[PDB]
């Protein structure tokens, strides 16, 4: 942990004193990760959905931007995992929705294949698609691609 | 349990094994090119057992073609059955054609599906297990409760559904690509029956490449007019035969000098097959392969007959075929460029335009990569399907009610988030 | 080095006529109507080779008594009933004849296989000489466009 | 030229209205609105 340049030295002592000191000098990899990482990651993601939602909804404020550049190493780690769409959320303004993109869903989408099914689909819609049936075509493509992923990440 | 781990090697490895079948068919047809009549026999300017190399390779080829119909049945059959069950469920729940409208004797593609609603494993590959009770709640009040509930519905061998599985085999055998792969395997087997059959696996450069499909797509989408132009050529050449039979049949001597036992074309079929076998494929009309006018009575009528043959077949109709091919290239490229225009001038979902998102410096790229970015709607739909119905938030359960309702207001119509605020 | 080998042999010096390609402007705007559309041009020529092969596979296995290059058969008659020589016969004669292969062949004169022979010939003519050579020419013209 | 005509017709039926002759960015500040504009507001058959 000193060789890998990541950690300041008091925090190296913190991760040493944290773990187990398992009976000689040992410690598990996995049973120290699973008990200092699952929960951690979960909370981190939820907190990121909070800080991001504040920054995206309340821009041009010095205090929140100061706090966010104070807190950057979590928002960087959770950027490949949070996705944000925009919808019409029954108050007839336009809200945005945050959620949790998984990992196999992230590395499954582009493999060589679905990356080419997507441009086949886009070529179909601009060719023969309409004003009214367009988004119902997009959800039929979405459901088919999701079932193809649910297969090809269990093979 | 070892069967399933062996069987996620076929479906994992379908494409490479299919390309390997094509390469093995290349090698076998290459070896087949060294035939000879003597009965047929192979020589060897090669290593010692090049007839047993074909005896190896044909067996390896039939093994691999069966190996890839297994891989196809375990890779792309769940998606076919997902699309079929999806369409049957979304035609009961929102049209109710088996409940209200009763599909006709036309469209057996739908009337075959009557044998899966009655089954007892109907939403297997569709992740929407409540189709039964949802139809019972939508129609079971007016169209009778018990009627709808009755219309819907070695020991391990007698625990599978027979009707559903027969329906599954019925949908699979009526698929196009599976029928093609079964054809490919049976031609491998008949290639063991006779080694010359094996050459018809050269047909898979058409249905197996990419740029070969972008070249054959310059014919196969423009095909109805191509067929009709060939048929019109047949009718025009027929009407020329009708002239040539009825005023001109003393110019047709295929034989040498007439002292020979002279053949003519003064039947009707033989004159017509003469025209479509000689007059079209001569390049110079029919005044090439004919006796010529040498000061006869009908010399001028003969010259007019010949030159209008030459224009109205060889110049004009073969130019229609060639111009139809070239225009097929043009229309295909125009489609492929229209797609690029509608992906660089409008957004996909909010459908706005481009001058609006570029008052921001360098902003439409951020708008179609972070604001909407089509993959994130896909990931959000995967999210809503995956969670439980109790665990949804307010927005996720609202959007989930819309999606189960299938109404699609909630995608942005013309109203991106930047446009909402100021 | 081709200049030096032109001193070694004066006939080499003709290969410096290759520099109108890589040395002008409008000559490049004419050769650029081929050389950017070249992968499909190569693939179309290769597809022509495979189609003519499959016609050879038919012609070897039902038709090889129509191939007499020799005069009248009294002469010590040559045939195409090997496989390679029949295939090189097709790609050297049947493609470059303009009228198919029913030009350079013995003709059906009331044989048993007359109708099968006529169908073989006319589909040879369409699927090589009309369609594939039209694909080459349309591919050039679309490259201009 | 024949195909260019047959595509020009499709452009002038999906970018302008027929009668009021407006345009398309105006009727799409409404969500999904030009289809309603050429199917209920004017809709050429109703003048017939
Ligand atoms: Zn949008
Ligand atoms: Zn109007």
């Amino acid at each position: 942990m000193e060789s890998h340049k990541h950690y300041t030295q008091s925090e190296t002592e913190f991760l040493l004193s944290c773990a187990e000191t398992d009976e000689n000098e040992t410690l598990d990899y996995e049973e120290f990760v699973k008990r200092f990482h699952e929960p951690a990651k979960d909370i981190g993601f939820n907190v990121a959905v909070l800080l991001t939602n504040l920054s995206e909804h309340m821009p041009n404020d010095t205090r929140l931007q100061t706090f966010l550049e104070l807190a950057e190493s979590v928002l960087n780690y959770f950027q490949p995992f949070l996705g944000r769409i925009e919808i019409m959320g029954s108050a007839k303004r336009i809200e945005r929705v945050y959620f949790e993109i998984s990992e196999s869903s992230r590395t499954q989408w582009e493999k060589p294949q679905v990356k080419e099914s997507k441009r086949q689909f886009i070529f179909d819609v601009v060719n023969e698609g309409g004003e009214k049936e367009k988004m119902e075509l997009f959800v039929n493509f979405c459901e088919d691609t999701i079932f193809e992923m649910q297969l090809a990440a269990q093979i | 349990a070892y069967q399933q781990k062996l069987l996620n090697y076929f479906a994992r490895n379908f494409y490479n094994m299919r390309m390997l079948a094509l390469f093995v068919a290349f090698a076998i047809n290459f070896i087949l090119l060294f035939y000879k009549v003597s009965v047929h026999y192979v020589l060897e300017e090669s290593s010692g057992y090049m007839e047993p190399t074909l005896r190896i390779l044909a067996i390896l080829h039939t093994v691999i073609s069966f190996f890839c119909i297994i891989g196809y049945y375990c890779l792309k059959v769940p998606l076919v059955i997902f699309k079929r069950e999806k369409e049957v469920a979304r035609k009961l729940e929102f049209d109710g054609l088996y409940i209200t409208e009763q599909p006709s004797e036309d469209d057996i593609k739908g009337q075959w599906d009557r044998l899966v609603i009655n089954t007892q494993s109907f939403p297997n590959n569709y992740w929407d297990k409540f189709v039964k009770r949802k139809v019972m709640d939508k129609y079971g009040e007016f169209y009778g409760r018990d009627r709808i509930s009755e219309l819907l519905g070695s020991a391990v061998l007698n625990s599978i559904d027979v009707k559903y599985q027969m329906w599954k085999l019925g949908v699979v055998f009526t698929d196009n690509s599976f029928l093609y792969l079964a054809w490919y395997m049976t031609m491998s087997v008949l290639g063991h029956y006779n080694n010359f059959f094996f050459a018809a696996h050269l047909l898979d450069i058409a249905m197996g490449f990419k740029t070969l499909r972008t070249i054959l797509s310059s014919v196969t989408h423009n095909g109805k007019q191509l067929v009709l132009t060939v048929g019109l050529l047949a009718v025009v050449v027929y009407l020329y035969t009708v002239v040539a039979f009825n005023f001109f049949r003393k110019f047709y001597n295929k034989s040498e000098d007439g002292d020979t036992p002279d053949m003519k074309c003064d039947d009707m079929l033989t004159c017509y097959m003469f025209h479509m076998y000689v007059g079209v494929r001569a390049g110079g009309g029919i005044g090439d392969e004919i006796e010529d006018p040498a000061g006869d009575e009908y010399e001028i009528y003969r010259i007019i007959f010949d030159i209008t043959f030459f224009f109205f077949v060889i110049v004009i109709l073969l130019a229609i075929i060639q111009g139809l091919i070239i225009d097929a290239f043009g229309e295909l490229r125009d489609q492929q460029e229209q797609v690029k225009e509608d992906m660089e001038t409008k957004c996909f979902i909010c459908g706005i335009g481009n001058d609006y998102f570029d008052t921001v410096p360098h902003g439409f790229e951020t708008h179609t990569l972070q604001e909407h970015n089509l993959a994130n709607y896909l990931f959000f739909l995967m999210y809503l399907i995956n969670k439980d119905e109790t665990e949804h938030t307010g927005q996720e359960s609202y959007v989930w009610k819309m999606y189960q309702e299938r109404c699609w207001e909630f995608f942005p119509a013309g109203d991106c988030f930047r446009k909402q605020y100021e």
